[PDB]
């Protein structure tokens, strides 16, 4: 069961994700990817029920494109976080709700990093670091103790690493690897897997 | 179900029934227990001797767990009770205390059967 | 709730207890439950009465309507026919149980039916309502054929105040109406103008 | 019981000076149909006690049985102790709550009057064991009907006289034969003074209908 | 609740309480539960609180409408008969209990108006938790063609029955006096309740509350 | 609630919040649960308040009882077993309990997690309760079993902090205990509003 | 309950010629604390704002389709709207919704833009409008607030005093409720200024 | 299903003095929308040093209370002297727990004198999960109760304020206001407010007025 | 099922249907639903068969050894006090509507009621069972104080016929029985025996 | 989530188990030991509902160590799983019924090496393999496609081994150590742990 990790910086944002799809009592693919690109500087991350988290995730990239196409330039991680909960709220009460949680991971020209909460619900908020599904219950005070806000990239992996390896430790899901992708003035980034 | 008082007071202090168990004790084949310093060791007479007998059948040293042995003197048909009973008991004590029994233990459970046996109606 | 019509030679009798109940509280001790949805045609109401209030002004303006157009006087099997329709066509939404009597130039005077589920019959007389059960063998024994308007309007009087007795969902005044070819007379017994039979006491 | 059967509506009662009235319809319903017509749901208990029951009427009958066993064994000892008004209250207490703790409950909700020592009694039982004393007393929808009625004039006059409490009684009778579809208008009328407990009966009231010709 | 009304001989008395509950806490300790309907007609409100506002006023200014085209005072039938077809039609999902009473040229008139769409026309009526001690009242005291003064003092006795007795209700009665001359909206009529005074003193002088952050904006 | 416990070379450490609950309403802020079983045993409280009082008190009783009668201290093992047989009777009836019984006997320090489920096991360190997942994170990142005393109350008073902050349902202090070879002491009560403030 | 599901809590205040607006910060899922900083009070004029409390996306969601609706009636009508009219609108909002609502239950606390009266009020979820002279509470401590408004609200209180009223109002009403605090702000709004804090507070 | 229980309404407070205790309880006694009577208090007299507040369902208070007072007598008969506050308490966390599966819907709270002559409170849920207090409020209001408590006699949330003992006069000033303040807002609270006093002197009582809504 | 007596001067008269359903198949068309309980005293059963032929199985033994004890004709009083003992204490596991109606040298005769719950009451004339409910009009306009053995025969004969035509679980014969000092005398009215009264066809 | 198997060669069965004791979303014990010694010669391995699995393996242990000191030798294996089952099934339709699934391996004098697999209902089988638990779904084939009755212990603890690997690879629990035994002739012995 699908876990995301954001941590933002001064300068960057840095995102992690597990990458198991499971069914029943297997893993059918360990190197799922749970982040879409929405610009060149927001990374969308999308867990929940199947299908509804493909089908909103794309419909909300698609979207995001579009309006890049139209307009010259791009939605901010702010605006597109904002577009993002409206199209959730306005389902909530309707005959197709999408049953997703997310992060939204940004950088902005004029605003710098931006990391934003959002539950099934669409309640928004803005957050230093979050996470999302099970695994958040062993991770987030871990991150309480040790995040300062100019925490270096450095240091963030560092992190990381240290609530990826309480999972291993303490989660009774097996979740052997994570997708980690960092957002900064140069756009996304992939880095190396976090593996055990 | 049968409730006579069996084991009772006598005028001068006595409980008859309790002291003519103790004859059946003196009656029994003589049973003697030595404390080493680092071993313990018990030995009993006869029982009969009887060449035909399977002598196997016939001890009167029994083990009542691992680490705790016992022999009697008396009537072998009651002592094959308290040892049973002391058995279940060994196993009782390591279900519950995941320790073995002391020695210590176990003689104060066979103590306090015997005295109630002497206090309870019908027996 | 009691409510019950009598055909005679000319006209018919109508009549009803007045109590409306919420659970056991009486809501209304002195209902109106016979509304004029002619000149010369009543329905008695029982069950929902919002279901019967709201099918009863709709069937009122539906008549009117088709009376104007008409240019004559309502026939009683069209006003019952109008109840039946919209009864059995909303069956599973209204809790109505009708009886729609009255006169035209036509037939004469009409009691009809239309108890819940929508059927519509034309009955020399007809009860319904909860208290209808405690007086079904007494309208059986009682009835005769060939009663004047008088009789009608106190075999109904004395139906309804025994139904009254024991039915805790009915009581309060009876009202009546006699309708012929000469108009509609409405009339209330109350107190100790309801027929009176003694509890039978040691 | 589970699930009652015969049943019957309010009982009421007040306090005046010099005793108590309560005073309760003769109807037991089963369901909405007023079955039995003629059935008294007031019991003298001993002389300066007694009893009305809302409620299963085959449940008021089985404490009747026990209660007047009860007074019956006590006056076998001709001792010079008898059960005050509020001692039956106390066993009642005690004996609803214990059925109810069995989860077997007497379906019954009972006012007791009394006069002993100079002192009126009056106490409430329900089915569940809750009790208490007031000036007046009313169950059933005469808790929404007559106790309002009651209070009021008790609060402009804490001390009333035995006519005046018997009318005030009249009046509140009247308001629940009006309202209460369970209701009916042959009532009895019990009080308990220094002399003993007096039950009359059958009573009715008078009803004005007026109002049927002023739909307005 | 306790809503109430009556006719007496000149004109309708409808009476009031001012408690809105939230559960069982009070929310409001005067709110005003005789609405507006047109200048001879007012209307009492039970039930959900929402749904009894916003059907009076709905009905209130349909009935504005109907009043400017025909150049007439609107009739008290007309009202009766608007809301009950609109509570039919909801089934009851409206939970609007009402006390319609009004003056037309037909003289006076009082109706109840259940939430599924019946109605009663009556010389008095009670609806709300409070309504049977208000009813009782009215049961009781209650005479064809009574006085203005009588009337007033008998429905404002049947609002305090409700207010005493049922913990649904509360607070002050208010009257509204409806004739053929005059409009009397006695808001409020009776101030029966009342706060105790405090004995003891937290005026908690400035620095008692520890603050983490301040800023002042100023404006024009 | 958040409770924890862990043994190290020094010892066991034994921590709790402060908070009660009936529903979302604040009961309290300064409830015990860590009971004083005898000089060299403790028990915590976690889930039903008159559940975990009640049974610990009652094994209390029985370890007493054992002392008198057999003329030595109960073991941690014994104790634990005790409880664990006492609760498992009651199974399905709806007692929700979590204790961890800490002591040091003759196997040295001694830690075991028993619950209304029926489960009783050994470890070297747990967390139960509402906010146990958040003291695992804090704890499992600082444990080590060669942690210096002043370091493992830091540890454990750390970890109840920031599941007070994070669950609602904990709060109030941080009460800290140390089981030594020769008795527990009691060792800190520390409001979590003045270690905010700290931290 | 779905309007615990979020937790949080409201209140406004009455004093002389100002008004006083506070919320708890936490924005939480059931037990789990999620962030410390969520905004529930919502400036709709210079000296006028709303307060929401309920389920978060409601909060959000209502204060942003509030906020498009009076947007267009200030362009299209003169001027600023009157606290009694946003009270009005907002009425109107939630009753629209009335067999679906919204799970969110307002206070409003302003200031008249002409006389500088003052006004509060709240609404529930349905509407239902609710005037005062002296304060508003809403949200999952709403008992806890009521006992610490009635014990210590005043007529007549001059702004630092009103301040120090609603803050110890919300602080100890909060300190009595698992999933409301995490923190306090509070507005006061004047004639000619608007005064924001946040209050040292428990942070469990 | 036949409900064994019904809520009956009721507010219970006790606050500890340094050679005092209150225990204090409105008069009202409710069911469903109705009033049972206005006359009903909640308070009970244990010996001349304790008091105990019961609210919640009323045939569980009655037979709680007469329980407890039979147990006192037979404490007493066996062990030759009266039973103490806390020796009431912890008797009464037994009785409370005997139920557990069939719970009293009863909220106690007691308030008295432990023995070196100081005020002592003690509450408890209706299992008998229960401790020591400063002071408490239980039942129907005692959410809007004991937040002003904790301000007013813990000093919570106040800075730069002594934190002075806690006066007899005050501790009754802050009784009377908090009771006045819940016959505001909660529908069971109301009539009157019955407040006893327990010192080495006795128990005395006062009684006063509150709103008949 | 529909079942009354009737008390008169020296005695009393007890009637019945005779249909028995299971749902609304008829398992018996001429049920005696009249039970003599002792030589002067009959049970009138409705409700479930099983229920009330146990009970009254039961209460006959119980009255049975109770007069041997006695040595004398049992009181009418004493059969209903034993039904309702036993209707009252398990009213949870019956369905059992009784009417006790008989003759002792004491009392004469006397009708009471036992209905579904267990209560105990007198009456001058009792109905019960399903059919009761369309007789009750009936039997209150029909009633009169001082009534013969005859006519409560025929008054009883009327309401069961009015209550056997419109109750779909009413039917078949009538059984009566008339108790008095001097004995107990049944009959059945079958076919054209049982009063009739038209169907009111339109004119 | 539970893992038990068991291995039956020409004189020796072998037996695993995993070392996860677990409690909602947390592993709570990464040392725990589902086997029970019965005798010198008997393995119990137990698995089910909390507080029913120990309760249940102890009375069991206790009676079968009972049996020894009242008669002087041990009950077989065989002998050992019967009585098992009389107990589980008198219990089944009382008031106190154990929700426990179990091996029993063992090895007689006799008889040669025994393995017995019992349900939760009390049925009881003999067979040469067998495991329970979700993993059971995964490695039950695993041991159908590779195992002889001839199979050596060396093979059998390589066969073990690919079983164990995977449940790391395909399982959705985290179960990463595992105790290891055999049972022969010279009675239990303990293998190194099976640890990822
Ligand atoms: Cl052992
Ligand atoms: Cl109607
Ligand atoms: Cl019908
Ligand atoms: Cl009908
Ligand atoms: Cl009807
Ligand atoms: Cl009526
Ligand atoms: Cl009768
Ligand atoms: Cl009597
Ligand atoms: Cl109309
Ligand atoms: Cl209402
Ligand atoms: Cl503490
Ligand atoms: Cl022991
Ligand atoms: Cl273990
Ligand atoms: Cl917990
Ligand atoms: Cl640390
Ligand atoms: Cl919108
Ligand atoms: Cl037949
Ligand atoms: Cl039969
Ligand atoms: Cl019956
Ligand atoms: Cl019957
Ligand atoms: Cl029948
Ligand atoms: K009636
Ligand atoms: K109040
Ligand atoms: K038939
Ligand atoms: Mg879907
Ligand atoms: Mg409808
Ligand atoms: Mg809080
Ligand atoms: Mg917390
Ligand atoms: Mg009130
Ligand atoms: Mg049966
Ligand atoms: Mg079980």
């Amino acid at each position: 069961m699908e876990y995301l990790i954001g941590i933002q910086g001064p300068d960057y944002v840095l995102v992690a994700s597990d990458r198991v799809a499971a069914s029943n009592i297997v893993q059918m693919k360990d190197d799922h990817d749970k982040m879409f690109k929405m610009s060149e500087k927001i990374l969308l991350l999308c867990v929940g029920e199947a299908g509804d988290t493909v089908q909103f995730a794309e419909y909300i990239q698609k979207n995001v494109q579009l309006y890049k196409m139209r307009n010259g330039y791009e939605l901010s991680p702010t605006a597109a976080a904002n577009f993002t909960r409206r199209n959730l709220a306005d389902c909530l009460r309707s005959r197709t709700p999408y049953h997703v949680n997310l992060l939204l991971a940004g950088y902005d020209e004029h605003e710098g990093p931006a990391l934003y909460y959002m539950d099934y619900l669409a309640a928004l908020a803005k957050a230093p670091f979050a996470a999302h599904g099970y695994g958040a219950f062993l991770t987030l005070s871990i991150l309480d103790r040790y995040y300062t806000p100019t925490i270096s990239r450095e240091r963030a992996v560092e992190l990381l690493r240290k609530c990826l390896e309480e999972l291993q430790k303490r989660f009774i899901l097996n979740l052997p690897t994570f997708s980690v992708r960092i957002i900064d003035k140069n756009g996304i980034h992939d880095l190396d897997n976090i593996s055990f | 179900s049968y409730d006579r008082a069996i084991t009772v007071f006598s005028p001068d202090g006595h409980l008859f029934q309790v002291e003519y168990a103790q004859e059946a004790v003196k009656k029994g084949s003589t049973a003697v227990g030595v404390r080493g310093r680092d071993i313990v060791v018990l030995g009993v007479e006869k029982k009969s001797v009887a060449k035909l007998q399977d002598e196997r059948t016939v001890r009167k040293i029994c083990a009542l767990d691992d680490n705790v042995c016992m022999a009697f003197a008396g009537l072998t048909a009651d002592a094959r009770i308290v040892i049973n009973r002391a058995r279940v008991e060994c196993q009782s004590h390591r279900l519950t205390v995941e320790d073995p029994v002391t020695v210590e233990y176990i003689t104060r459970y066979i103590a306090s059967l015997k005295q109630r046996y002497t206090q309870s109606n019908g027996r | 709730t009691t409510i019950m019509a009598v055909q005679f030679d000319g006209g018919v009798v109508l009549g009803a207890d007045s109590r409306t109940t919420t659970g056991s509280y009486i809501a209304n001790r002195v209902t109106d439950k016979l509304t004029p949805i002619h000149d010369r045609i009543f329905c008695c109401r029982s069950g929902s009465a919002a279901d019967t209030q709201a099918v009863a002004d709709a069937v009122t303006y539906q008549l009117g309507f088709h009376s104007i157009e008409l240019n004559e006087p309502p026939l009683v099997h069209t006003a019952a026919s109008l109840f039946k329709e919209m009864c059995y066509r909303y069956r599973e939404d209204l809790m109505a149980g009708i009886i729609i009597a009255g006169w035209d130039p036509q037939e004469g005077g009409q009691v009809y039916s239309v108890p819940m589920g929508g059927m519509m019959v034309r009955q020399s007389f007809a009860i319904g309502g909860s208290g209808s059960s405690y007086i079904y063998g007494y309208v059986d024994a009682t009835y005769r054929e060939g009663m004047t308007k008088e009789e009608c309007l106190q075999f109904t009087a004395n139906a309804l105040a025994l139904a009254m007795e024991r039915d805790g969902s009915s009581g309060g005044v009876i009202r009546l109406a006699a309708i012929a070819e000469s108009g509609v007379e409405r009339q209330v017994l109350l107190g100790d103008q309801i027929p009176k039979f003694a509890v039978a006491t040691l | 019981t589970q699930n009652p059967m015969v049943t019957g509506t309010s009982v009421l009662g007040v306090k005046f000076e010099g005793g108590v009235v309560i005073a309760a319809d003769m109807l037991g319903s089963y369901g909405s149909l007023a079955r039995f017509r003629n059935i008294s749901r007031i019991m003298r208990v001993n002389n300066s006690t007694m009893l009305g029951a809302s409620g299963d009427y085959a449940d008021f009958q089985y404490l009747k049985q026990v209660l007047g066993q009860m007074v019956i064994d006590e006056e076998l000892l001709g001792d010079g102790h008898s059960y005050s008004p509020r001692a039956i209250h106390s066993w009642l207490t005690r004996a609803m709550y214990s059925r109810r703790s069995k989860m077997n409950p007497l379906w019954n909700t009972m006012v007791i009057g009394g006069y002993a020592d100079g002192e009126s009694f009056l106490g409430y039982v329900d089915m569940l064991g809750v009790a208490y004393e007031a000036p007046s007393l009313a169950t059933g929808y005469g808790a929404y009907l007559a106790q309002p009625l009651l209070r009021e004039v008790l609060e402009k006059q804490p001390v009333l006289s035995q006519t005046e409490a018997r009318d005030l009684v009249e009046r509140c009778m009247r308001v629940l034969y009006y309202r209460d579809a369970r209701s009916y208008n042959r009532f009895q009328i019990a009080t308990v003074t220094e002399k003993g407990v007096e039950i009359e009966g059958p009573l009715s009231t008078e009803t004005n209908w007026d109002i049927a010709h002023m739909i307005s | 609740t306790t809503i109430a009304g009556v006719v007496y001989k000149d004109g309708i008395v409808l009476g009031a309480d001012t408690r809105a509950t939230e559960g069982m806490v009070v929310a409001d300790k005067n709110c005003s539960k005789i609405h507006f309907i047109s200048p001879n007609i007012y209307c009492c409100g039970a039930g959900t609180a929402a749904d009894t506002d916003m059907t009076t006023q709905l009905i209130s200014s349909n009935l504005e409408l109907h009043s400017l085209s025909t150049g007439r005072l609107p009739r008290v039938v007309t009202a009766n008969r608007m809301l009950k077809q609109m509570l039919f039609r909801y089934q009851g999902y409206i939970g609007a209990a009402l006390v319609l009473g009004g003056v037309d040229v037909t003289g006076p008139h009082l109706y109840s108006i259940y939430p599924h769409g019946s109605t009663d026309k009556l010389p008095y009526v009670t609806m709300g938790s409070g309504s049977l001690a208000a009813m009782a009242v009215f049961e009781d005291k209650f005479r064809p063609d009574m006085e203005e003064e009588e009337a007033k003092n008998l429905v404002s006795e049947a609002i305090a029955a409700g207010i005493f007795n049922d913990l649904g209700s509360g607070s002050n009665i208010d009257l509204c006096v409806i004739s053929k001359n005059k409009l009397d909206f006695l808001r409020p009529y009776t101030v029966p309740n009342k706060k105790g005074t405090r004995l003891g003193r937290y005026r908690c002088e400035k620095g008692t509350t520890a603050v983490l952050t301040e800023k002042i904006t100023p404006l024009e | 609630t958040t409770t924890l416990a862990f043994k190290f070379r020094h010892g066991v450490i034994v921590a709790a919040d402060s908070r009660a609950t009936a529903g979302a309403y604040i009961a309290s802020q300064t409830v015990k649960k860590v009971i004083e079983i005898n000089p060299y045993l403790l028990g915590t409280m976690a889930g039903g308040a008159a559940d975990c009082s009640f049974w610990e008190r009652l094994l209390a009783r029985q370890c007493r009882i054992y002392e008198l009668r057999n003329k030595e201290r109960i073991s941690v093992a014994a104790a634990s077993k005790l409880l664990a047989n006492m609760v498992y009777q009651y199974k399905g009836m709806g007692l929700s309990m979590g204790t961890m019984i800490c002591g040091w006997d003759k196997r040295g320090p001694g830690l075991y997690y028993v619950d209304s489920e029926g489960n009783r096991i050994s470890g070297a360190t747990f967390s139960v309760g509402s906010g146990s997942v958040y003291a695992y994170g804090v704890m499992d990142r600082g444990y080590s079993y060669d942690l210096e005393v002043e370091q493992a109350y830091d540890l454990a008073r750390r970890a109840i902090y920031q599941a007070t902050y994070r669950d609602a349902y904990s709060g109030g202090a941080v009460n800290l205990y140390h089981v030594r070879e020769d008795g527990w002491i009691r060792v800190s009560s520390d409001n979590v509003a003045d270690l905010h403030e700290k931290y | 309950s779905i309007m615990s599901y979020n937790g949080g809590a409201v209140m406004a205040m009455k004093g002389k010629n100002c008004v006083a607006i506070a919320a708890d910060r936490r924005f939480g899922i059931q037990a789990q604390m999620v962030t410390t900083d969520f905004q529930k009070i919502f400036p709709m004029g210079d000296r006028l704002y709303i307060g929401l409390a309920g389920l978060a996306t409601d909060v959000q969601t209502v204060a942003q389709r509030l906020k498009f609706r009076l947007n267009l009636y200030e362009l299209k009508e003169g001027r600023q709207i009157k606290p009694y009219t946003l009270m009005s609108m907002v009425a109107n909002l939630l009753y629209e919704k009335r067999f679906g609502p919204y799970y969110t239950e307002p206070v409003i606390a302003g200031l008249d833009p002409k006389t500088f009266k003052p006004f509060i009020c709240s609404l529930d979820l349905i509407g239902c409008p609710m005037v005062t002279d002296d304060f508003v509470v809403s949200g999952t401590c709403a008992e806890q607030m009521y006992g610490m408004c009635e014990s210590l609200w005043e007529p007549n209180m001059d702004p630092d005093h009103l301040f120090e009223t609603i803050s110890q109002a919300m602080l100890n009403a909060v300190d009595r409720d698992a999933v409301s605090g995490m923190g306090v702000i509070v507005h006061i709004i004047e004639k000619d200024k608007i005064t924001t804090r946040t209050l040292k507070a428990r942070m469990d | 299903r036949f409900s064994p229980y019904v809520f009956n309404g009721g507010t219970i407070l006790a606050i500890a003095g340094e050679d005092f205790a209150i225990v204090a309880s409105d008069t009202r006694l409710s069911e469903g929308f109705s009033i049972h009577t206005r006359d009903s208090p909640k308070c009970y007299k244990l010996t001349d040093k304790t008091v105990i507040g019961c609210s919640g369902f009323h045939g569980d208070c009655l037979t709680l209370t007469k329980i407890i007072e039979a147990r006192l007598k037979m404490y007493k008969h066996s062990n030759n002297k009266a039973m103490t506050t806390g020796a009431i308490a912890a008797m009464l966390s037994t009785i409370l727990y005997s139920r557990r599966f069939f719970p009293y819907y009863v909220y106690n709270i007691i308030g008295g004198l432990d023995e070196e002559g100081k005020g002592a409170v003690y509450s408890f849920d209706p299992v008998g999960s229960y401790q020591r207090d400063s002071f408490k409020a239980g039942g129907s209001a005692s959410a809007m109760l004991q937040p002003l408590l904790d301000n007013q006699v813990g000093f919570k949330n106040m800075q730069n304020v002594e934190h002075v003992p806690l006066s007899l006069d005050r501790a009754m000033r802050l009784v009377k206001d908090v009771f006045i303040s819940a016959a505001e807002r909660d529908v069971y609270t109301g009539d009157a407010l019955r407040i006893c006093i327990v010192t080495k002197e006795g128990i005395r009582e006062e009684t006063v007025s509150l709103r008949k809504d």
